[PDB]
Order: C-alpha cells, then structure tokens, then sequence
C-alpha cells in the first residue's frame, strides 16, 4: 500500500510547479494535485498518536485506491481519526485480520480486500 | 404522457427512495447499537488493563 | 414541474434519513463517551485504592 503512496507523493512534487497557475491543469493534473494534497495531509499526523501497523495500512489503502478523493482536504485529519474509531469499534476482527495477513506475499487478498472496502463503505455511509 | 409518467415515476421514485432511506434508518439504528456496545467493550477492556497494571 | 418535483422528494426524504442518522450517532457517541469517563473515573479509583493497599 506504500509504493503506490510514494508513487503519487513522487507526481504531486513533481507538479508542485504547476501547482501555482489556476484553471490552466488538465483534468489529470488538478486530480493528481488534489490527491497529492489529500495524501500530504494524511501524513500530518498529531503528537503522542501512534498507529499500529494494521491501522496504517488500512487507512493507506483508503487513501490510495480513490475512496478519499471526495473528501475535502482540511477535514482529512479528522476522517481519519474517525475511521480508525470506527474501525476500533465497529470490526475489530477487520483489524486482526490485517494483522495477522500482513506478512502474506500478496496482501491484497480477495477476503481482506472485500471486508476492509465494505467497512470504508459502511464508515462513509455512516459519515 | 409526459406529465402522468412524471407524477407517477415520481411517486413510485419516492416510494424506492423511502424504502432505501428505511435501509438507511435501519443501519444507523443498528450501528449505533453496534458502537455503543463497542465502546462498552473497548472501555471494560481499559478497565481490566488498568486493574492489571494496578496489581 | 413534476419530474423535478420527484427529485426534490428525494432529496428531502435523503435529507432527513441523513440528519436522523447524524443526531442519533450524535446521541449515542455522547452516551458512550459518558459511560467511558465514567469506567475512567472507576479505574483511576481502583488506582487509588490498589496504592491505598500498597501503602
């Protein structure tokens, strides 16, 4: 879920230079733009806040795989901070199960591929 | 046509739309459940470790 | 008229499972935010008294 990441974060600094004209970005550029804003923000991170690894990992591939660009970005930190509660609360054995299928080769399994996407779509309902 | 189409692909349209939105009250009714009974959980769970780091 | 007025039923029954949704989330998050300031409070107590035997 992080070479993809570092992938997007490699294109946002690469338009950084754009970045500064308005309504002269494509439709590729202003969506690459405003991921690498969304992203950026995600990694803003508050103090004495650690995430465990599954934690990471699912809020990574929620971030990555198109299921945050609706999301406005000042409010990133504060949906992100609402998804892991959820996901805490709602399916911890979502959370174990990432844990514990996290060292497979291929991780993005079909079972904890199919259960981490329902709970996005449950927590973005429930939003 | 055009009108009586419209009036009744409305009502029937709000009726679906209701029936998606009792979909709706019903998953918040149910995860709100869910969250409540959740946080009582995670919270009793504090409390043991908080006892056992006590002991 | 009435096929925008379909759309406007939807939105507004949309609207109010939203806004049913929203407040019960709302009341129930404050419940269980009490409940868990409340097995806080327990703990920390349990604390105290678990240092009172110690001491």
């Amino acid at each position: 879920v992080a070479g993809k990441l570092k992938g997007e974060l490699a294109q946002f600094r690469d338009l950084a230079a754009f970045a500064q004209f308005a309504s002269d970005l494509d439709a590729t550029t202003k969506a690459q733009i405003e991921r690498g804003q969304r992203l950026q923000e995600l990694l803003k991170q508050p103090q004495y806040q650690p995430l465990p690894v599954e934690d990471q990992v699912a809020v990574l591939y929620a971030a990555t795989n198109n299921y945050l660009d609706d999301v406005p970005v000042p409010l990133i930190t504060k949906w992100r901070d609402d998804f892991l509660a959820f996901l805490r609360t709602a399916h911890p054995e979502v959370r174990k199960l990432i844990y514990d299928n996290r060292l497979d080769r291929k991780f993005p399994t079909p079972e904890v591929k199919e259960a981490l996407e329902a709970a996005i779509k449950e927590f973005k309902a429930t939003s | 046509e055009q009108l009586a189409n419209a009036r009744r692909d409305y009502e029937a349209e709000i009726a679906r739309a209701r029936q998606e939105a009792a979909k709706i009250v019903a998953q918040a009714q149910e995860r709100a459940k869910q969250q409540e009974a959740e946080i009582i959980a995670q919270a009793r769970r504090e409390a043991e470790r908080l006892k056992e780091e006590a002991r």
